[PDB]
RNA sequence: UUGUGCGCCGAUAAUGUAGCGGGGCUCAAGCACACCGCCGAAGCCGCGGCAGCCAACGUGUUGGCUGGGUAGGGGAGCGUCCUGCAUCCGGUGAAGCCGCCGAGUGAUCGAGUGGUGGAGGGUGUGGGAGUGAGAAUGCAGGCAUGAGUAGCGAUUAGGCAAGU
RNA sequence: GGGGAUAAGCUCCGUGCGUCGAGAGGGAAACAGCCCAGAUCGCCGGCUAAGGCCCCUAAGCGUGUGCUAAGUGGAAAAGGAU
RNA sequence: UCAAACUCCGUGAUAGCUGGUUCUCCCCGAAAUGCAUUUAGGUGCAGCGUCGCAUGUUUCUUGCCGGAGGUAGAGCUACUGG
RNA sequence: GGAGGGGAGUGAAAGAGUACCUGAAACCGUGCGCUUACAAUCCGUCAGAGCCCUCGACGUGUCGUGGGGUGAUGGCGUGCCU
């Protein structure tokens, strides 16, 4: 039979990455596969065994093209006529963690499993964070050859 | 010191006292039976080369033969008229693995 | 010669409200709506069966390629390395090996590094 | 309009456990030298025997 | 009008080859 | 100026983005031409079980091809009741009903056993069927959902003290 | 090919053309009739077809040479345009 | 209850019409075409299925050989027209 | 107050008490074990953590050619008949 988690098997470690000039999407799906857990080799889809992310630097994050100004984020509050949208270029000098936030979000699975890995996903906008108490492991986006 | 054993097209990971349950084979309870190998770890070392796993061989008894669990099968298609009810109890054979 | 169709039809009642046992609602105590569900059930299970072989064979790939992925080479090529080299070892075996004795993956994966061509993407 | 569908078990059951009555709050009160209980709205009447206790 | 243009237009899908069912 | 590869404008509806499935992508995750792997089904292969057609020899094994299926045609069976004949069980507890543990390729089985029960049953081989229901806005009986819901049948009106 | 306005998911014909009807499984997001392929049963083995390999989602943010600035890709005409 | 009352009887009236028809497995497996029809949502014969008997590859695929057309195309001081 | 019931008796049996042989299913409760108040569910199916019960071998609890009941979570999934 293969092997499948027990009840204490799995763990967690920390990791920041600096998003800072580094692309939205390139930076999420990087993010996605982490939180996930998609890197080790326990692997398993109904349990989770991601390793909390912390993406500091947020708001310094680069999009390509005229995709500042002309990418919309809508939103529908369910009143009629309630679609509002803000783009990315506002988006970004308001709270500028959402960016980052949603195009990760958008990124993971959509079922309850996936409602329970967001909670291992910390961003802030400063180069700071309060977690150093964890001692994230610096983590940086490579890309294995072949 | 483990090792993994190709039987009834199938490849499982076997040590000296396992107990596996493999397709059926000729050989009466408590015979002897020889199988290929896949791979064998000893320790740290790998032997995973053609030629030196044709020269080793996993040896194993047979415990006994049973029967797998109960299949019930009732194929259907709607708004047809299509039943079709069939049972299936795969043959199996256990054996008790002793040296590599 | 005039029967009751009571012990001949009792039959096959009790097999089927035994055997829906466990289900939400009214597909657990009506004869009539648990036989619906028997068909749905057993259709069901022929389906995943067939599907079991598959999903399970993806389990083993993931953790393949995430651990191949930790000693520096893409699953792809991990494969084709380890057909050329000569090992036959199956996915589920790989799949445990990764998982339980690291030690031995790290070998197999340098087998399957030497066995690759000097450049993959030569015309060859 | 009528019910189109026969309510399920788990629906007729959540909504029927709502009616139910809740027991009366009781206090004690000494009538002739024996303790019995007796609402508190009732105390007042109760010590000048307008209240029969069974 | 917007819906009839749509339906031909995805029979143009790779998997499909040019061809679909009611066009 | 000519021919070409990609583009721009023409562009334009009524619940909510809404003419990429979504996120996102030009640091292509887009397009064209070559090259390299891999994933992918109930397809093909491996190991095992069954069946149909045919062949080889044999006093039923082996081998080869085949086994989606409605209307429909053909073959073989499970279960129920009544009876010929022959046998066996039963107040030291039959039938029926409720379970446990199992069994068969299917209808299904249990002379395997616990509880309730109180008087008839099983098997082999023949005979005969009022012999198998999930549905006909099907019939009779019992009981649900709506639901502790609507109502409690005018246009007069009752109250207090005492009694049983 | 006829009728229609060389319109219809229109209608009537031909086809040792296909499929659905009477057909599961993979792909096309979902989607009888399109593409791959015809389910005797079991397996926690392997190779492929159409289709794919950044995350959802399995396998490539693959290698070489170019092109695009329009999110073209990810709807459209006469025609306009250093 | 009235464009011809009610009850019993003929009577289980008759419907080219709607509905319903109950246990299992194994093998094979269609049609929605033609002709006719007080006929078009019916039916008869033929066509396509299955089972038995008879005949055996006569069936089918490919190559080669002998055939007759009058489409696609093209042509017009070669005809009839434009 | 009665109805009804609890002791005590008859009875082989009161799981035969004139609502009375056997006493099923729908329907209605009571007790116990597991699960459920951030969640889109033709109500199953295939994986599957945890808890509870059971049968063995080995110590205090720990595995197994085990059996059961619940099932958090993931994948797939458009009732039956005409």
């Amino acid at each position: 039979p293969t092997y499948t988690p027990k009840a204490g098997d799995t763990t967690r470690s920390w990791y920041v990455i600096d998003a800072s000039d580094v692309v939205l999407g390139r930076l999420a799906s990087a993010a996605a596969t982490l939180l996930r857990g998609k890197h080790k080799p326990t692997f398993t889809p109904n349990v989770d065994g991601g390793d909390f992310v912390i993406v500091i630097n947020a708001d310094k994050i680069a999009v390509s093209g005229d995709k500042l100004t002309k990418k919309f984020a809508y939103r529908h509050s369910g009143y009629p006529g309630g679609l509002r949208k803000r783009t990315i270029g506002e988006l970004l000098e308001k709270h500028p963690t959402r960016v980052v936030e949603n195009a990760i979000i958008g990124m993971l699975p959509h079922n309850k499993l996936g409602r329970q890995i967001q909670k291992k996903l910390k961003v802030y906008a400063g180069p700071d964070h309060p977690h150093a108490a964890q001692q994230p492991i610096p983590f940086e986006i490579k890309q294995v050859a072949q | 010191t483990y090792a993994i054993v190709k039987t009834g097209g199938k490849q499982y990971k076997v040590a000296a006292g396992d107990v596996v349950k493999v397709e059926k084979l000729d050989s009466e309870p408590g015979a002897s039976v020889s199988l290929p190998v896949a791979l064998v770890v000893d320790g740290a070392n790998v032997t995973s080369k053609a030629d030196d796993l044709a020269k080793v061989a996993v040896t194993a008894e047979v415990l006994e033969h049973t029967k797998g669990p109960k299949i019930r099968i009732h194929k259907f298609k709607n708004k047809t008229g299509y039943h079709k009810r069939q049972g299936h109890r795969q043959q199996l054979t256990v054996l008790k693995v002793t040296g590599i | 010669a005039r029967v009751k169709r009571a012990l001949n039809a009792q039959k096959k009642r009790r097999t089927v409200l035994k055997a829906s046992k466990g289900y939400r609602g009214q597909r657990s105590r009506l004869y009539r709506k648990a036989k619906e569900q028997q068909l749905h059930s057993l259709t069901y299970a022929y389906r995943d069966r067939r599907a079991r072989k598959g999903e399970f064979r993806k389990l083993w790939i993931s953790r393949i390629n995430a651990a191949a992925r930790a000693n520096d080479i893409t699953y792809n090529r991990l494969i084709q390395g380890l057909k050329a080299a000569g090992v036959e070892v199956d996915r589920k075996n790989l799949a445990e090996l990764a998982v339980s004795d690291p030690a031995a993956f790290t070998a197999l994966v340098d087998v399957a590094r030497a066995a690759l061509p000097e450049d993959v993407n030569a015309p060859s | 309009a009528v019910p189109k569908r026969r309510m399920s078990r788990a629906n007729t059951r959540s909504r029927r456990a709502q009616w139910k009555a809740e027991a009366p709050g009781l206090v004690t009160v000494s009538v002739a030298g024996q303790q019995r209980k007796v609402p508190r709205r009732l105390l007042k009447a109760a010590r000048l025997g307008l209240v029969d206790l069974d | 009008a917007k819906r009839g243009r749509k339906k031909r237009d995805r029979k143009h899908s790779k998997a499909n080859h040019g061809k679909r069912p009611n066009a």
